[PDB]
RNA sequence: GCUCAUUAAAUCAGUUAUCGUUUAUUUGAUAGUCAUGGUAUAACUGUGGUAAU
RNA sequence: UUGAUGAAUAACUUUUCGAAUCGCAUGGCCUUGUGCUGGCGAUGGUUCAUUCAAAUUUCUGCCCUAUCAACUUUCGAUGGUAGGAUAGUGGCCUACCAUGGUUUCAACGGGUAACGGGGAAUAAGGGUUCGAUUCCGGAGAGGGAGCCUGAGAAACGGCUACCACAUCCAAGGAAGGGCAGGCUUACCCAAUCCUAAUUCAGGGAGGUAGUGACAAUAAAUAACGAUACAGGGCCCAUUCGGGUCUUGUAAUUGGAAUGAGUACAAUGUAAAUACCUUAACGAGGAACAAUUGGAGGGCAAGUCUGGUGCCAG
């Protein structure tokens, strides 16, 4: 029945708008039917996340933060074989900075969420692996992932 | 949609357009309106198609298989079912009227000549209003006269010259489609001849000489007019 | 059981069929389930069910009755020739 | 089929006139003046070029 | 007077057609070969007419204006004739020839927000004159210009340049024309009509359903009864006070009804969704558990502030 379905739809909009609503827009996915969704719903999803126009927030413009893309340990295995898995490991981490400029003099202290208070030891930027291009569509060569 | 079809405004948006044919398109009544709509023989538009392909209907001595086939004034429409013969005749109020006739009356029709000349190799010919051109007519047959047609062949069995004081049907104009048997013939600028008409109540009415169709003598009409 | 009344029994020999408006009376039941009428409209005549065709049943409001249109052909092989395909499948 | 730039005897409305014209389709008429000629497209068979059609 | 009759020659052509077309009937004569002959159609095809058109055309009928009286011959204006061009008329075009045209009866010129107007067309069975539909008029498909097919186009879902964009390249070349949105790319050809060789096939014509509650409407959240226990409940009054009465219960309790949901079929439809109809369930408070808004008091081994004890705030 659509009428019990449509009544359940407005019960979920008028629930969700009590908490979030800035113009908030939730929409309806069809089904997982083949490990995948119909392409119109994926387009309307990818449309709605492309017109989002984010505001900046108060905590994010005071604290330099980043998300770790890939995790790398840089220790000699001879340090590991001698000291016998007791060592605290020299670790290189990779990510995109955010928010405010993280100062490049090594020695600022900086906190992994869920590990503890650490400090930086050596800084190095790189060319980013996913560049923005440099009223046309994107060429499919230029849409590009990094995983 | 025109006036004389007696269609409702209901039952579907688009009006069934007429095909090109013998009659004029504004004078025509298509067979789709004739079967499913006024005579109520069929229901859907597709049901008209099944009647035509099985050749139930014959119009004026021909098979005549077409959905939007233009039927006009004075057309013998013979249906092989029921042994009934139909002749279209216009009604005074502005509309067409389907009419019952006999087998002998389904044999003949009347036809107004529109133009007469001399054909090739010295042959006279007259051209009826239904576009039936006929070789070797009577030289008495001249413009605006009616022609009785055999319909077994294309031959002419009777002819009535246009003379004042004979029972006239009107095909066109404002006062289109009455009896009234003649007052006289007027001349005017540009032609525009107004053949005057005085009805059963003896009232003057005025249409064009183009609209004049002689349906009989003072007294007798040659065809069975519908009485009501 | 059910009871049927026929109004405007009109014969159309072009399609070689008996048309009529069907006036179906529902004393208590719910409805009449058109296959049951194609049974009952057959045996009121000689029809051998599939030479009848009932389609236009819109109910009297509140129940109790339904009005529609019935097409009874002759020569049952003609039902394949003149009926539409969406009534052959019913 | 969509979109941009405003016309006062022009448009439009009816009316003729087409013996002033052209018309595929529609319909109606209508011709007395070698058991088989001669060609012809390809597909195909295989070789290649060209960043590419 | 009555009737009745009349009013092809000679040549030419980048020689067109005169059927190397099809279906039913299978018959007739003699030198008997599968010979000779022979019926009804159908389709072409020439020309004519017809209609669907299209092209010009006749005539009558538009809003304001003299603070526009002359206008035109100042791209022919009026006409004659001849040629050309065209499907054809034609000053359409050009030669040559005449000086005319419209006008106080308003020519011509100007204003028109000409979203205003057309009975173009039904419409509203009392909303007082409401509706919808159709018609505007012109131009364009990046801009100019020239062309080709076709009954129809001076066609941008064609070619040739030019001007300007703009994409692919291995640098030799190749190729291409904005539209919706901001401050559903679903189902269907049934109905409808259209298209076609045409019952069939097809139409993002057309209909169906989705995101789109703004606003506005008719319900429901409970009916009904017994028993028990208490004696007090309400009204008016500025104070004293007065008035009147079967009223009250965080009390037990009995059945009987029902749709808000839940849930088979049938109907509907092209198929559905939905409505309609209809079984099977489905009410006792922690339920199948509506809110917003106002008025008013009370409580602590509480806190704070003031005070001529225990109070006032």
């Amino acid at each position: 029945s659509q009428s019990t379905l449509r009544a359940s739809k407005k019960r979920l909009k008028h629930r969700f708008w009590t908490e979030v609503y800035q113009g908030a827009k939730l929409f309806y996915l069809s089904g997982v039917i083949n490990g995948r969704y119909p392409d119109r719903e994926i387009l309307n999803l990818s449309r709605f996340i492309s017109v989002m126009k984010f505001r900046p927030l108060k905590w994010r413009n005071e604290h330099p933060y980043m998300l770790a893309d890939r995790f790398t340990d840089l220790t000699h295995p001879e340090l590991i074989e001698t000291q016998g898995l007791q060592i605290d490991r020299k670790v290189a981490i990779y990510g995109y900075l955010h928010g405010t400029p993280l100062p490049s003099a090594p020695g600022t202290r900086v906190h992994i969420a869920g590990v503890g208070d650490f400090s930086v030891a050596q800084i190095e930027k790189l060319p980013d692996p996913c560049p923005t291009p440099f009223r046309k569509r994107l060429d499919d060569k230029d849409k590009l992932i990094y995983a | 949609a025109p006036h004389h079809w007696l269609l409702d405004k209901l039952s579907g948006c688009y009006a069934p357009r007429p095909s090109a044919g013998p009659h004029k398109l504004r004078e025509s009544l298509p067979l789709i309106v004739f079967l499913r709509n006024r005579l109520k023989y069929a229901l859907n538009g597709r049901e008209v198609k099944a009647i035509l392909m099985q050749r139930h209907v014959k119009v004026d001595g021909k098979v005549r298989t077409d959905t939007t086939y233009p039927a006009g004034f004075m057309d013998v429409i013979t249906l092989d079912a029921t042994n009934e013969n139909f002749r279209l005749v216009y009604d005074v109020k502005g509309r067409f009227a389907v009419h019952r006739i006999t087998d002998e009356e389904a044999s003949y029709k009347l036809g107004k000549v529109k133009k007469v000349q001399l054909g090739k190799k010295g042959v006279p010919y007259v051209v009826t209003h239904d576009g039936r051109t006929i070789r070797y007519p009577d030289p008495n047959i001249k413009v605006n006269d009616t022609v009785k047609i055999d319909l077994a062949s294309g031959k002419i069995t009777d002819f009535i010259k246009f003379d004042a004081g004979k029972l006239v049907y009107v095909t066109g104009g404002r006062n289109l489609g009455r009896i009234g048997t003649i007052v006289h013939k007027e001349r005017h600028d540009g032609g525009f001849d107004l053949v005057h008409i005085k009805d059963s109540l003896d009232n003057t009415f005025v249409t064009r000489l183009n609209n004049v169709f002689v349906i009989g003598e003072q007294g007798k009409p040659y065809i069975s007019l519908p009485k009501g | 059981a059910v009871t049927i009344r026929t109004r405007k029994v009109i014969s159309n020999p072009l399609l070689a069929r008996k048309q009529f408006v069907v006036d179906v009376l529902h004393p208590n039941r719910a409805n009449v389930s058109k296959d049951e009428l194609r049974e009952k409209l057959a045996e009121v005549y000689k029809a051998e069910k599939d030479a009848v065709s009932v389609f236009g049943f819109r109910t009297q409001f509140g129940g109790g009755k339904s009005v529609g249109f019935g097409l009874v052909y002759n020569s049952v092989a003609e039902a394949k020739k003149f009926e539409p395909t969406y009534r052959l499948v019913r």
